[PDB]
């Protein structure tokens, strides 16, 4: 949105963008992991199916934000994918 | 409270400067991405 | 085995579970996701991110 | 779902929360030109979630 | 108007329709005659 209507920001739009929205990612994703929390442990006999569900998303959401707000793609991408050539 | 003052620091320094710090490089965290896939 | 002795399954998928199934399901989940990410985007780069 | 539900609830609300501070602005019209930035996704994300 | 969004609509039809040819009877003429049952005994 910034790259178009506003200004280019070759890398200073991608940067300026998470400068204004690290809030909602680490606010939902935290809220999500805590809502899944009662299934992963806590309940341990009423339905062990709760364990099967929450274990494979608590695990993934740790590695879906502490990574995707960071280090590996979701910034790096737009750079080499959109820019770098055409 | 701290709380706000805290979050505002991380978000700014700490994070955003360390994002322009990694954005500077590229091929190290690309070879990391593929190491992740393996 | 000896003559006049064949076999037949029962009844043992007939089509089930992780694929067979899965791949073809995911396959289309990949062939679509790219579109949608273009029906509101345009380029040849945005959706790869 | 409960997770992928408050997620869509959270973004529309807190993107007002910046636009009422980033350019200090309570009113209705803040809400309006925030879904300028927000909704471009919303329908698109719904198309790929599906 | 705009290219992409329209082309994406046409690519649904590249599937869907092509998916239908791998999923809908390839047979001759469709049931025409009004359908009938037949009793049949035998007194040898």
């Amino acid at each position: 949105d910034l790259m178009d209507k506003e200004g280019k920001g070759l890398i200073e739009a991608t940067l300026d963008a998470v400068r204004m929205r690290l809030r909602p990612i680490l606010m939902t994703s935290l809220a999500f992991i805590l809502g899944v929390m009662p299934l992963v442990i806590s309940t341990g006999a009423g339905s062990g199916a709760q364990n099967a569900v929450g274990t494979g998303v608590m695990g993934g959401m740790v590695t879906a934000t502490v990574l995707a707000i960071f280090f590996v793609p979701v910034f790096f991408v737009v750079v080499r994918r959109r820019f770098s050539r055409k | 409270f701290g709380w706000f003052n805290r979050m505002f620091e991380k978000s700014t320094h700490h994070y955003t400067d360390s994002v322009g710090g990694i954005l500077r490089s590229t091929g190290r965290y690309l070879v990391l991405y593929l190491i992740i896939v393996v | 085995l000896p003559t006049g002795v064949g076999y037949d399954w029962t009844g043992s998928y007939q089509e089930r579970l992780s694929g067979n199934q899965a791949p073809s399901l995911y396959a289309i989940s990949l062939i679509v996701v790219f579109l949608c990410l273009a029906a509101l985007y345009e380029s040849w780069s945005i959706p790869f991110s | 779902a409960i997770g992928l539900l408050v997620d869509d609830a959270i973004v529309v609300v807190e993107n007002v929360e910046r636009v009422m501070a980033e350019e200090g602005l309570p009113p209705k019209e803040a809400t309006r030109k925030s879904m300028g930035q927000i909704q471009g996704a919303l329908v698109g994300i719904a198309m790929v979630l599906s | 108007d705009r290219p992409i969004f329209a082309w994406v609509i046409a690519i649904i039809i590249m599937l869907a329709g092509g998916l239908a040819i791998l999923k809908l009877p390839v047979a001759q003429y469709p049931t025409i005659a009004p359908p009938a049952v037949t009793i049949s005994a035998s007194y040898p």
